[PDB]
């Protein structure tokens, strides 16, 4: 009877939080990927002059 | 007096086709074996390294073959110094093949008969030492061919095939060396080692013992039957030079044609051994397929 | 090029040499994975060895005829066996212990474990040494109780020999890969030397067959 | 026995609340973004010296030194630029399944089938690496371990628990419970105030380092979750499981955002990591190679092949210059 | 950790001696070892180096041929067998450990030194200043100059700063021109470029006086240059 009460309390604490629309989170992820695109050596390779590996 | 006309015609009509076929098959098979084993050298066992050396030796021998094919075809047109290295390479490869067969047999004997004793305290570098000793011995044996081969032009039957030039005592000594080492030493070593391997495999129980027994017997009998007739003809020639010679226009002709056909059989065995040693192994087939689907 | 990087490279090369030597030393030792169902005589087999602090895995080293064996006991894990069994893919052999004196359907659980272990995708061509302990208790119980209580299909006498042979056949019939792997059976006796000698013989056979596979003779 | 009704009611309410927020979809939002190019990555370096399966690796914070753990009982510290072996540590237990490298670089950690997390001090006056600590208290194998601030470490175990330790004293500061199956991996948030643990119950949980509580639980997988990582922003994370699909969830919307799967791929996933900007997703598979996915379009952007066995560990440097992958064939490869 | 020297004394010219250096408290097998020499009232002068595992051995040009360095690792001892002793070999000999990997600090620990008395180098580094009068409330700058660019193609400038207090053995202050050694107060700092380098002390105390040396570790002759004296 302890496990059921603990589980129910956990579900309460998980349900009480506030959420955000999926479109807003998608826009935020898109904006973060866009802003830091220039600083990604794996996405846009840098010339061999400043490449530590070869 | 009957200057080997029939034997010469037989050689001209027979040698080039057989040597071309042996060249093609030997290159294909031995190069396949060398490519499979050369992709990943880190996981090479003892017998795998010995097999790689044997594949290299057979490849080089079958590469050397077409020069002697065209030598036998009409007449040797190349440089008089070119076959002084062609024949040396040929002899090196012949002795290397024989000694590496013996070494494969000895390694298999060690892995199976002395399995526990070699597992517990087996040396970690004896394979390379054995291979280098074999190659050094082959160079030592090939030195006589390296410094006594030349190309002299006899007035009769104007042409120039290149061969040896030393007293007949030297010819007998070279023939005895060739016979004793190349045939008897691998034959005795393989016989002893594989007899002990068979004695060990008799008492064991399982399904992976009958295939091993079959492969052992197949390898031994194949080598024996492929390389006995040529040395029989060599013995006949040695006896003939030391008396008991008829030369009734047919004896030398028959001896020469027999020597040619048995040499062809020997090179057939040289081209045939990667089938015996590599493509029957489950591990080798697995690695070959792994390479094939990787590329 | 390299000013004091040559000393770094030399240190790296000495590290490589020591690593190679340690690997060579470790490659001349035998690996056994000890498995059982609910501590069914595993300790007694372990006691034959002569040579809360830890609860994950137990090591047991011994030497027989100059050969060094290391046995790994993983009986105190109680977690998903499928999440760490692949760590033991390269062990030389498995040693499966089964108590013959079985009471609540324990032989069925032992067979389920044996089926899950022998037919595992990681333990192909890995040999299993099956120990059947408690032969005297089996004698007494089979004198008292019949084997039909565990096997309704059994249609033999209550003799020790027939019952033991039937149990051994029932265990060995769970091996699907009858060709690429072999099962060695031994009814454990009180003598200490006999168990170690049987393990040594089985390991010698396993080494021989592995060498045949590596030599190309199969 | 009457509380299951309330649990079902709360679960249904949570599901409906998650349903109400799904006003759009990431794919139909980002379809207008031009796709990233076909990616070729070249193997700059190959590190040799491990004689058994490599089970874990971790990068240094300088993005030059890395540590690798292999079940030959070895920890090796490599200088990736020159492929030099800085240190070689022999472990008491050969059964190592994880390793970590401290953010300061002073210590390393390892663990495995011995249920003990061993912490080694690299910078000693005696010139040798010696065991600094052995944290014990887990009743199952260690699956992962991550250093927080050079004095406390978070570990996950196969006894369905996680624990935050105190290296100075050796005592479990906090114990995180609530998973049903073994916890296979954890990922540390960039601010080190939260972390996510993925378990074998096909669930992921977001634990708060303080208060020792689970804040959110994410489902959607169909098999054991083997790998987990955070988005660089720290507001989303990605998981890989045994059903051959990666998933991308977000913390704020409290539900799945995207799935990465292909009809050809059927084997499980061992490692998952992002890129520096978060546009790429590196995933290691059991079919002997690695896949680079577009994190915003769910289309495979590249393949990293060249490992002869299962790719078990995978990491991306802090500066994002290179990707190091290690497999069961006992080799690590640097890609760029 | 300590290095203890033995074998000094008075020797006639042309004789032979063997200096011993016993090491306790550290893994002697992992450290390369150097013998350094300091003539009476003169600067430091590198003499010999033996690698770890006795792989590579280097000698100074002025002592090559008549000196021999060796190590015995089971007993943790370092020997310098010197022969044909001239009158210019009277000095104090120091035994120095140095371990090399990525991010290490060679030359960190120096022995006490043994005195040996005898009766009757393409990179030169100049410390032009010889003495400086200071008070324990200011900041002091010591300049060192090289004849070659100490900066290497891998971004590492190989300059080391050592401090020798009166009556003691030199201790590592800075390695590779920027990094402070372990157990060194933060007030010390180092900088420079290629050929001109500077050591800076923010606020001195009574224990900041002594002789400062700038060694190079680019080419192996390992020249030192006469130090700069700070007193009062
Ligand atoms: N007088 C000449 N030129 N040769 C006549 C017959 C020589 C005969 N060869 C052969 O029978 C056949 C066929 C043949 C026929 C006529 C001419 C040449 C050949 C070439 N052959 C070979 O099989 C190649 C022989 C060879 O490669 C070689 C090596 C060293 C010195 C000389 C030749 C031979 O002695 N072979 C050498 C043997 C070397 C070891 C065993 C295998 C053969
Ligand atoms: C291991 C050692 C023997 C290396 C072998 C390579 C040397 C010795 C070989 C390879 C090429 C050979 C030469 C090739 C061509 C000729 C021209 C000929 O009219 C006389 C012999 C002569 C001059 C050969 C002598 C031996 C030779 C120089
Ligand atoms: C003209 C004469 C002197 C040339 C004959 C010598 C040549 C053919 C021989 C001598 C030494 C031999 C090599 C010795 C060792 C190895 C390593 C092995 O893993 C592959 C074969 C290989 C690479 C051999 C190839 C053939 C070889 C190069």
């Amino acid at each position: 009877i302890a496990q059921a009460r603990k589980l129910v309390e956990q579900l309460k604490m998980e349900a009480n939080i506030d959420r955000i629309k999926v479109s807003k989170a998608a826009a935020d992820l898109m904006a973060y990927c866009e802003a830091h695109a220039k600083e990604d050596p794996l996405l846009t390779p840098v010339p061999a002059s400043e490449n530590p590996f070869r | 007096p009957c200057p080997q006309d029939f034997s010469l015609n037989f050689d001209r009509a027979f040698l080039p086709a057989l040597y071309s076929l042996l060249f093609l098959l030997g290159l294909l098979g031995n190069g396949a074996v060398a490519a499979v084993l050369l992709s990943r050298r880190t996981a090479l066992s003892s017998t795998d390294t010995f097999l790689l050396h044997l594949a290299v030796a057979d490849t080089l021998l079958v590469l050397t073959l077409p020069l002697w094919a065209v030598d036998a075809a009409v007449q040797w047109v190349f440089g008089s110094g070119l076959c002084k290295v062609a024949g040396a390479l040929f002899n090196i490869n012949f002795y290397a093949g024989a000694l590496l067969l013996a070494c494969i047999s000895f390694d298999r004997y060690l892995n199976i008969v002395h399995a526990t004793q070699l597992y517990r305290r087996g040396p970690p570098a004896r394979v390379t030492l054995t291979c280098l000793a074999v190659w050094g011995l082959c160079l030592l044996f090939a030195l006589p061919d390296f410094i006594f081969l030349s190309a002299h032009h006899d007035e009769r039957l104007n042409a120039t095939h290149c061969q040896y030039n030393f007293p007949q005592v030297g010819r007998t000594a070279l023939r005895v060396l060739q016979l004793v080492a190349g045939f008897l030493l691998p034959l005795l070593v393989m016989a002893y080692c594989y007899a002990h391997i068979l004695a060990v495999l008799l008492v064991s129980r399982g399904q992976r013992r009958l295939r091993a027994m079959r492969l052992v017997v197949v390898v031994v009998v194949a080598f024996a039957l492929c390389w006995t007739p040529y040395h029989l003809v060599v013995l006949v020639d040695i006896l003939m030079d030391l008396g008991a010679l008829a030369r009734n226009c047919g004896r030398e002709s028959r001896v020469d044609v027999a020597k040619s056909v048995t040499s062809g059989l020997g090179y057939m065995h040289c081209c045939l051994n990667p089938l015996l040693y590599a493509f029957v192994g489950v591990k080798f087939r697995e690695r070959m397929w792994m390479l094939l689907l990787r590329l | 090029l390299s000013a004091e990087d040559k000393a770094a490279v030399e240190r790296s090369k000495m590290i490589d040499r020591n690593l190679r030597e340690d690997g060579e030393k470790a490659a001349r030792e035998v690996k056994l994975l000890l498995l059982g169902a609910g501590e069914s005589g595993k300790s007694t087999i372990v006691k034959q060895m002569k040579i809360v602090k830890t609860t994950g895995i137990v090591e047991t080293h011994f030497t027989f005829k100059d050969l060094h064996f290391k046995m790994f006991d993983v009986g105190a894990q109680r977690s998903e066996r499928k999440k760490w069994i692949h760590c033991f893919e390269g062990v030389t052999a498995i040693i499966f212990c089964v108590a013959l004196s079985d009471e609540m359907n324990r032989m069925h659980e032992s067979m389920k474990l044996f089926d899950s272990i022998c037919n595992n995708k990681w333990f192909t061509d890995t040999s299993i040494i099956l120990f059947l302990n408690k032969k005297d208790l089996f004698e007494e119980k089979i004198k008292k109780s019949p084997l039909t209580i565990c096997y309704p299909e059994y249609a033999g006498s209550n003799t020790y020999e027939e019952a033991a042979a039937y149990i051994q056949c029932q265990f060995e019939d769970l091996n699907k890969r009858k060709d690429t792997k072999e099962i060695y059976t031994h009814f454990t006796c009180s003598t200490d030397t006999k168990n170690v000698q049987f393990v040594f013989d089985a390991v010698t056979d396993v080494i021989i067959k592995n060498n045949l596979k590596d030599c190309g003779l199969f | 026995d009457q509380l299951r009704q309330e649990a079902e009611q709360l679960k249904n309410q949570i599901r409906d609340a998650r349903k109400a927020c799904a006003d759009a979809t990431l794919s139909q939002i980002t379809n207008n973004i031009d796709p990233v190019g076909r990616i070729q990555m070249r193997t700059r370096r190959t590190l040799r010296g491990h004689l058994a399966k490599i089970y874990a690796m971790h990068w240094g914070t300088d993005s030059r030194l890395l540590v690798s753990a292999s079940q030959d009982g070895k920890l090796i510290i490599w200088d990736s630029y020159t492929t030099n072996k800085v240190h070689a540590i022999p472990l008491r237990s050969s059964w190592v399944m994880t390793c970590a490298y401290a953010p300061s670089g002073n210590y390393v950690a390892c663990g495995g089938l011995d249920n003990i997390c061993s912490i080694y001090n690299l910078k000693t006056r005696e010139g040798n690496v010696r065991v600094s600590r052995e944290l014990a208290g887990h009743t199952g194998y260690l699956s992962c371990c991550r250093f927080l601030d050079d004095n406390q470490i978070v570990t996950s175990s196969g006894d369905t628990t996680c624990a935050l330790w105190d290296i100075e004293t050796g005592q479990q500061t906090t114990t995180f419970t609530g998973h049903t199956g073994d916890v296979m991996s954890l990922s540390l948030a960039p601010d080190t105030r939260l972390f996510v643990s993925g378990a074998c119950d096909a669930s992921a949980k977001l634990w708060d380092v303080r208060e020792g509580m689970c804040r959110q639980t994410f489902t959607g997988h169909e098999s054991d979750i083997n790998a987990i990582c955070f988005f660089p922003n720290g507001n989303a994370f990605a998981t890989g499981s045994d059903d051959a699909t990666c998933r991308l969830f977000d913390l704020r919307a409290d539900q799945e955002l995207m799935t990465y799967s292909h009809d050809n791929i059927i084997c499980g996933i061992t490692s998952v990591s992002f890129s520096k900007s978060g546009r790429l997703l590196l995933a290691g598979y059991d079919d002997f190679n690695c896949n680079v996915w577009d994190a915003l379009k769910a289309d495979r952007a590249g393949v990293l092949a060249g490992h002869d066995n299962r790719v078990s560990c995978l990491g991306v440097t802090d500066d994002g210059m290179a990707v190091a992958t290690g497999s069961w064939d006992s080799f690590l490869k640097i890609w760029n | 950790v300590q290095l203890v020297e033995s074998g000094g004394g008075l020797v006639q010219p042309g004789g032979s001696r063997k200096l011993s250096c016993s090491a306790s408290g550290f893994a002697f097998s992992s450290f390369g070892m150097h013998w350094v020499r300091q003539a009476p009232e003169k600067g430091l002068e590198w003499v010999a180096y033996i690698s770890s595992g006795s792989g590579t051995i280097y000698y100074a040009d002025t002592v090559k041929g008549r000196f021999t360095i060796s190590r015995d690792d089971p007993k943790n001892t370092l020997f310098l067998q010197m022969t044909s002793l001239r009158s210019e070999d009277t000095a104090m000999y120091y035994c120095v450990r140095s371990i090399y990997y990525y991010g290490s600090s060679p030359f960190d620990f120096w022995g006490q030194g043994t005195t040996l008395t005898v009766s009757s180098s393409d990179i030169v580094m100049t410390q032009a200043t010889s003495s400086v009068p200071v008070t324990p409330g200011e900041s002091v700058s010591i300049s060192c100059r090289s004849s070659k660019s100490l900066l290497h193609s891998n971004g590492n400038t190989y300059l080391y700063w050592f401090l020798q207090r009166p009556g003691q053995s030199p201790q590592l202050l800075i390695y590779r021109m920027s990094n402070l050694a372990s157990g060194v107060p933060d007030r010390f700092s180092g900088s420079g470029s290629g050929t001109a380098f500077t050591l800076t002390i923010s606020r001195l105390e009574a224990e900041d006086v002594g002789v400062y040396y700038c060694m190079q570790h680019l080419e192996y002759p390992l020249t030192f240059g006469a130090g700069t004296k700070l007193e009062l």
